[PDB]
């Protein structure tokens, strides 16, 4: 049961260096692409994420794409770089210019079809496909435009398989660009009809986590990428390991997405603890329980107190008892009542994994649908309209040759987006 | 990738001739275009790229043209220090002046000489695979600049077409002068600046000379220290070209993120570590001190005070040892301030971008050795205020006629004056108009 | 000649060059090998909290 | 000292089989690293911080670990580091007489506290034509080094010293006893009674040897043969056959004995054999750290790959490995 | 954690040179603004915070401005012995003096430089991050001292609105006398820095020429020794930011614990172990003899009896070798007398404070080295006869206009000398008025 990735702009291609890193540490895999680990469970699924090239060496199942090549030289020349398939990667001549519209009809259009061609050959290869992972942004240019595009022609040809995104969302507090609010417009608007299951992350969040919880003196780029890669190589963890309560990309999606459109989630991890703290306090359920539902620890700035819980997951990866799970569960639930929606009678699945991640006794990942992230759209959708009244920058997508109509049409989806989910937050059983 | 420089007239040669100095001493080009024969390593660096080329022995040569209608400025460089650096066809060079007169650069002689320079440039971008943009230097307020830089911006947007064309433009002091008729000239260049360029950055003599004066000890400036500070200011926005880099920036999307409007491409430009070796000992020069000088109007490279306007997109610009959250905490406290004020329709107002080679200290030259620096490229309704000094100076001239029958002889109908005082009155409205806010009913 | 001393105490300095004060020439020149400003203080990571 | 040093060097692919070559440079300013592609002409690695080397580990037939590749430096690619070694290629040759085998770990260790590079080393016994023409004993030991400012720095050895050691600066006597002392021909190596020490090329590197040695001299043990040998691949397989299938690092230990060049001593004492495995450990330095603290492989040991020393475990090996190493490998 | 010191004219400046000199010599800058040459490890220890800051080459710069209309006093500073110790912007010159005019300071001169000051105020304020308050030192007797003290306070109180500020001012004697025009100018500044400042100390050269006289053994005083005392004063004071201690007390303390009424600011200093080297062998300094000598007038730093009225706060600072037991049976003793009086509504009447750090002794000064010493200021009804005195002195001069003319001929009308009259003589029914017994009423 092997997944494929796809990592689309610098964003999307930088995290994904650092999960290559963290998944070829936890299978032993050295940067040569030699096998240099310590235990059997680790080979024993290893065609989950990676190819067998001849001899020793091991290939990871990626497609890299980008516009201008600064970035794919970059992670090539980097330190576990060589192990990537020289042909998987493709590149243009020249950029996306932030521009969503030159991205998804000009140059998208001259590159997609020999991604599709690498995309294809990589999946009916495999015994049985599993669904894709795609790493990018919404407020760029490429990442947004062929992320996009690219998904759109993979939903096309495998509407039976899983489809799975990762998105990180343009902030109002520290923005990098101008026009973010067409881009992560268009780009939702994409996103809500083609995807199955999508996860969303603010960097502002990521910098509360590194100063407030790991006191960070000075956090880099790498590390949000890191904690990124974590929460990412987490959610797998059951597809690839032994345990006593196994599950899956497609019971996760079974047991969390009550109606299609409400499939928009928020993530954390929980054992986070800064150095000078670990020798004070051990790792135990409630303790994982306490962390893993306090907002400080979820990487969204939407906090759960303004909204109502509708489903959540928790997958628990270490050797414990499930008693003390179902029961912490429960009383999770019980305590706070007003925050769980009424007329479902069980909102949390559990999950229970027997291989922890190197280095800790014992990890959780959390995955939460919620009606507070309607304010995160809403505060894009603000933007946008300050913008768009004023044909603020306008000319330069009119003239790679969009209709204005899209805008509105694109204004509009969003707004349903936030319309349906505010519904349900407000409402009673009758 | 590749860049293309096109010096026009005295102003713009003799800023080329730092720009070019600065360039060969970043990259390491001996004077004679070659490299030490002893720091070779077997596989070179493309850095150099986009500003050099190499010849098949090794030697550097520069992707740039010299144009002047006198020849003693380039005859200056052709006997020079620099000989050996320069392509002796990319010199090029006319017998006499064009005499303060717009009419007679653009009608009478530019017209001989532009098939040369139209020639140079079509053999330059033969040999080229990503050509991105043309960088143009002159000065407005003489006869060559204005009426051979017009006439050459206009062929270069027809036969080139897409491809961007930035120009660094010197314009006339508000009260220093030179030659009695700049406003003329000035006005004449400005009419055909607006249709055929897309961005335009502004300078002032007045304004170097008072920043040299206030924040450098120097009683008693000279062009080569303005020239070496307007080298900087390019070096530090090619960099993002030619350097690894957290956040690079595109010469695309600096047009993309400044201009709004296809008509307001007018942008102001500073830079802020100008400082002195006796100075640089006694303060320390974090993140946030440069970026709050920056905004402060000690710092301005143009005549115009800012607070008189609004801003609409600002371009921050970071090279050196720089952290992007210290980039994000300045900008967050610049927002904060009260007399800092950005127009409602952009909520946005910030690009960012970040690169790791600190800035060169050259031999000669009087600012200290600094491990980062900021350089900020911004758009603000405070420029319509310099047009309007230039139009009333017009105005007062050309109520009497005061030197008309020179360009009349020269070939210009009188007409050719009053449109463009028509265009400007309009860029003028134009930039009335965008700051205005409207819908407060809802 | 104009002495050095009085050329110390001159209103006017030479054309484009920085001037000392004059209660500062007898002071020990400068040094220009030096790069001013403050170093910023990076260290540890997120992979020692994320994996001891 | 030096801004930037540039190095070519070479290395072996086990899944290929063939000898590839990159360029390496190295900033000494702030400690980063840089590799380049001869063949390719394209970046291999960035500038990225890598504080486990150091300028002083590079010189011309070194060995040094970049990212769990084994790199061996072959030649200068930049005249700027082949005008700063211009010395360092001469090769002298300083003995230790009869006298001096008690305090020869000692003098290994000052030669290497002074910036030597040792490039041969053997326990011989010389012909008497030149044991005459040169002034020596006739058992001494050969010591064949290079560096810089080589014959001012080995001028302290005679006080340091006195009367235990000869020095030759004459190509003509260095050509003589390169022929003479090293080379094929016979061993002074016992066959019964024995024990082997193996110093691993990370250690030889890293220039514990000395010490090594002279803490065998302290304990009591007498060197019966001691010289410097490189390892090809299946010479290294071939050394370890009785270790596949029972200690999970078999490879690992494999590619590091073929790295580079070990030296092998011997052991001859009462119940030799298992005199030598207590005095050097246990095989996985962890153990040494906690309960056997005053062990080699504890001060000499980072894990079970690189523990320092190698001895012999089964006693019915120990002439085995002896003629492995003192008559397979010297005489052809 | 951080103080800012703003030094204004001639009284001003003279006194901030000895306290720089002893804030240097306590903490070990060496007056070239580095550390000590025997350590080889980074800093430990924040106390020198409060007022350096360090460079990254670690050389200290201290947090003042110099400010002056007349070159001579700031070049002195520039051409002395701390030359290194100052950055050159912080120390600010203009061309020519107030010529002892407040006119000329506020409304003509000093609106000159008053931007300058303001500008370089920011940039200090903007390198802080707990901020907690001015030190301002000037006299109100000169021209400048008064205009420009009184402008740059107006825009400090406007400008950063809640800081508190806090001024050491040098006032008239009341008998001793420099100038003509003290009188006129005392009276406008007082006006000004009735609404403009926070607490003020009062200081009379008189007394600290008799104190130097009487415990002292110095015949011949000069300026030096009154500034070397007040230094000491400045020092003991701002202390309790510096160091350990058993009881510190923040600058919002004192404003919280002395001021009754927002109008009621002006406090009495004084010190007690005032001694010569050769007594101070002869004698221990016990808490309560030092304690019984800062209440008697032969100890005050200002020309007053406080026998003439009552008492209303106290703040007592004890530094060096004290315990608490015996500072709280000192208070004790002092409660005890008689010729001690508090008004009924202030019967917990005193503040102590503790700290550890002994006094410094300077290579050329004239106190002798002690264990321990105490501080007094306290807030007392007796300082309404000194402004009784002032306008005693200003009516007669004012009767018949007798200078006005230079003061009406450089801005000013002759309206604002009545009006600052008047208020200062709600002033003084302030005090009449807050001394009145209440408890009559039953
Ligand atoms: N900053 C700077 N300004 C210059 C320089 N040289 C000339 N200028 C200014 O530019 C204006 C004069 O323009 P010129 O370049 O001399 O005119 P021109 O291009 O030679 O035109 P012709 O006189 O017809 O040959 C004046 O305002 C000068 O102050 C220079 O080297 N640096
Ligand atoms: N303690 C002390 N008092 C001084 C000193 N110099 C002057 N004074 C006093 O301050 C008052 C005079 O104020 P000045 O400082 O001379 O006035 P100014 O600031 O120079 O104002 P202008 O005369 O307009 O320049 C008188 O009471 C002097 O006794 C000094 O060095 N130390
Ligand atoms: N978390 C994270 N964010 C990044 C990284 N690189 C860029 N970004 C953010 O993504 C946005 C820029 O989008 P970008 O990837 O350049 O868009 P593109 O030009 O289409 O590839 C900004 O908000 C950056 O802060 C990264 O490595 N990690
Ligand atoms: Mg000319
Ligand atoms: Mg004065």
């Amino acid at each position: 049961r092997e997944i494929v990735c796809v990592q689309a702009g610098q964003c999307g291609n930088q995290i994904g260096s650092k999960f290559w890193e963290v998944i070829s540490d936890e299978h032993g895999v050295d940067p040569t692409g030699t096998y240099q680990g310590d235990s059997d469970l680790q080979l024993e699924r290893i065609n989950v994420y990676f190819d067998e090239a001849t001899g020793g060496r091991y290939v990871p199942r990626s497609v890299l794409i980008d516009l201008e090549p600064g970035t794919m030289d970059s992670v090539r020349a980097g330190p576990y770089g060589q192990i990537f398939r020289p042909d998987n990667f493709i590149f243009g001549q020249s950029g996306a210019g932030n521009n969503w519209a030159k991205g998804h009809y000009t140059e998208g259009a001259e590159l997609i079809d020999s991604v599709l061609d690498v995309c294809c050959k990589e999946a009916e290869s495999c015994d049985c496909l599993q669904g894709f992972q795609i790493c990018h942004s919404l407020g760029g240019g490429t990442g947004s435009g062929m992320g996009t595009l690219l998904i759109s022609k993979l939903r096309e040809q495998y509407p039976d398989r899983i489809m799975m995104t990762f998105s990180i969302i343009p902030s109002p507090k520290v923005s990098d660009t101008v026009v973010e609010p067409y881009n992560t417009t268009l780009s939702v608007h994409q996103l809500v009809e083609n995807s199955d299951e999508s996860m969303c992350i603010d960097n502002e969040a990521l910098y509360d986590i590194c100063f407030r919880t790991l006191k960070l003196t000075t956090p880099t780029f790498g590390d949000l990428n890191h904690l990124v890669s974590a929460v990412v190589s987490g959610v797998t963890c059951c597809l690839r390991f032994p345990g006593q309560l196994n599950s899956d990309l497609r019971k996760l999606a079974v047991n969390l997405v009550p109606f299609p459109r409400l499939h928009f989630f928020m993530m954390g991890f929980a054992p986070l603890t800064s150095r000078g703290s670990q020798q004070y306090r051990g790792l135990s359920v409630p303790e994982l329980t306490q962390q893993m539902f306090d907002a400080k620890n979820m990487m969204q700035a939407a906090d759960p107190r303004h909204g109502r819980y509708l489903t959540a997951s928790a997958l628990f990866r270490g050797r414990m008892s499930t008693k003390e799970v179902d029961e912490q569960m429960l009383n999770v639930q019980n305590k706070n009542s007003s925050y769980f929606i009424e007329w479902i009678p069980n909102n949390i699945k559990s999950s229970v994994c027997d291989i922890p991640p190197k280095g800790l006794k014992m990890a959780v990942t959390f995955i939460g649908n919620n009606t507070c992230i309607q304010e995160m759209f809403r505060r894009v959708g603000e933007q946008f309209t300050l913008m768009f009244r004023r044909k603020a920058f306008l000319h330069w997508y009119t003239g790679e040759g969009m209709d204005e109509m899209e805008f509105t049409e694109a204004e509009s989806n969003m707004n349903d987006l936030v319309s349906e989910y505010q519904q349900y937050q407000d409402a009673t059983i009758e | 990738r590749e860049a293309i420089c096109i010096h026009i007239g005295q102003a713009g040669c003799q800023v080329g001739n730092a720009c070019w100095e600065l360039f060969c001493l970043e990259h390491g080009i001996q004077p004679d275009g070659a490299m030490p024969s002893d720091k070779t390593i077997g596989v070179e660096d493309d850095a150099f790229n986009t500003f050099f080329s190499e010849t098949g022995a090794g030697k550097h040569v520069p992707r740039a043209v010299f144009l002047d209608l006198e020849p003693t400025v380039v005859d200056e460089v052709r006997t020079g220090t620099y000989r050996q650096l320069f392509h002796p066809e990319q010199l090029i060079s006319g017998k006499e002046d064009a005499a303060n007169n717009y009419a007679r650069g653009h009608y009478t002689i530019g017209k001989e000489i532009v098939d040369l320079c139209l020639d140079r440039i079509r053999k330059l971008a033969d040999n080229c695979t990503g050509l991105q943009g043309f960088l143009v230097y002159h000065a407005v307020g003489g006869g060559t600049g204005s009426g051979l830089g017009a006439l050459l911006l206009e062929r270069l947007s027809v036969d080139y077409g897409k491809k961007s064309k930035l120009g660094y433009t010197v314009y006339p002091s508000p009260q220093v002068s030179t030659a009695v008729v700049e406003p003329y000239n000035s006005v004449l260049s400005t009419h055909s600046l607006l249709e055929h360029t897309d961005v335009a950055a502004m300078l002032d003599n007045e304004a170097i000379y008072d920043l040299t004066r206030r924040n450098l000890d120097i009683e008693r400036p000279t062009y080569t220290n303005l020239n070496r500070l307007i080298g900087q200011v390019v070096s530090s926005l090619t960099a993002s070209l030619r350097f690894d880099g957290a956040l690079n920036v595109d010469l695309t999307e600096f047009q993309t993120n400044l201009v709004p409007y296809p008509r307001i491409h007018f942008v102001l430009t500073s830079y802020a570590p100008v400082i002195s070796a006796e100075k640089a000992y006694h303060e320390q020069l974090s993140v946030s001190e440069i970026s709050n000088a920056v905004f402060e109007p000690a710092s301005m490279m143009t005549k115009c005070d800012p607070r008189h306007g609004k801003y609409m997109a600002c371009c921050l610009m970071y090279r050196g040892d720089v952290v992007p959250k210290d980039v994000n905490a300045a900008v967050a406290t610049i927002k904060t301030k009260r007399t800092i004020q950005f127009v409602d329709w952009s909520p946005t107002g910030f690009k960012c971008g970040i690169n790791y080679q600190p800035p060169t200290v050259v031999p000669g030259g009087d600012l200290a050795k600094v491990q980062r620096a900021v350089c900020m490229i911004a758009n603000s309704t405070a420029i319509a205020e310099v047009f309007a000094r230039i139009d009333h100076k017009f105005d007062l001239m050309y109520s009497k006629r005061a030197f008309v029958h020179w360009y009349v002889g020269e070939g210009m109908e009188e007409g050719e004056f009053s449109e463009a005082r028509e265009d400007l009155a309009a860029l003028e409205k134009d930039y009335e108009e965008v700051g205005a806010e409207s819908a407060d009913m809802d | 000649v104009t002495p050095e001393l009085q050329r110390t105490y001159h209103r006017f300095g030479e054309v484009g060059c920085t001037r000392r004060h004059y209660g500062r020439a007898r002071d020990p020149p400068i040094d220009e090998t030096f790069r001013h400003g403050i170093r910023t203080e990076a260290g540890e990571g997120a992979r020692g909290c994320l994996q001891p | 000292a030096l801004e930037r040093y540039a190095f070519k060097v070479d290395y072996c692919d086990p899944q290929a089989n063939l000898v590839r070559q990159y360029l390496l440079l190295y900033f000494a300013e702030d400690s980063t690293i840089e590799m380049h592609d001869l063949k390719t002409k394209r970046v291999f690695l960035k500038r990225c911080a890598y504080p486990s080397l150091t300028p002083r580990e590079l010189f011309i037939g070194a060995t040094v670990g970049v990212f769990s590749r084994s790199l061996k430096l072959v030649d200068y690619g930049d005249e700027v580091t082949r005008r700063h070694f211009s010395g360092s290629e001469a090769e002298f040759v300083v003995f230790i007489q009869e006298g001096g085998l008690c305090h020869m770990g000692s003098i290994i260790d000052r030669m290497h506290t002074w910036e030597l590079r040792i490039t041969n080393i053997r326990l011989v016994d010389l012909p008497d034509s030149l044991c005459r023409d040169l002034g020596v004993s006739r058992r001494c030991v050969a010591i064949l080094f290079k560096g810089s400012n080589a014959i001012e720095k080995v001028g302290g050895l005679s006080t340091e010293f006195p009367n235990m050691t000869v020095v030759v600066a004459e190509p003509s006597d260095v050509n003589s006893v390169r022929g003479a002392a090293f080379g094929p021909g016979g061993t002074t190596a016992v066959m019964k009674n024995c024990s082997v020490c193996v110093i691993k090329p990370h250690a030889i590197m890293s220039g514990y040897q000395g010490a090594i040695i002279q803490r065998l001299i302290d304990e009591g043990f007498h060197i019966t043969a001691l010289g410097m040998y490189s390892l090809t691949v299946a010479d290294a397989e071939d050394f370890l056959e009785v270790y596949n299938g029972v200690v999970p690092e078999y490879q690992r230990l494999v590619e590091q004995m073929s790295s580079g060049p070990c030296w092998a001593v011997q052991v001859c004492a009462e119940n030799s054999v298992s005199a030598l495995r207590a005095i050097c450990g246990p095989h996985d330095p962890d153990v040494c750290h906690v309960l056997f603290p005053h062990t080699i492989r504890s001060k000499y040991g980072v894990d079970r790959t690189r523990n320092g020393v190698h001895c012999t475990d089964l006693e019915e090996d120990a002439p085995l490995e002896s003629e492995f190493f003192f008559s397979l490998l010297q005489n052809a």
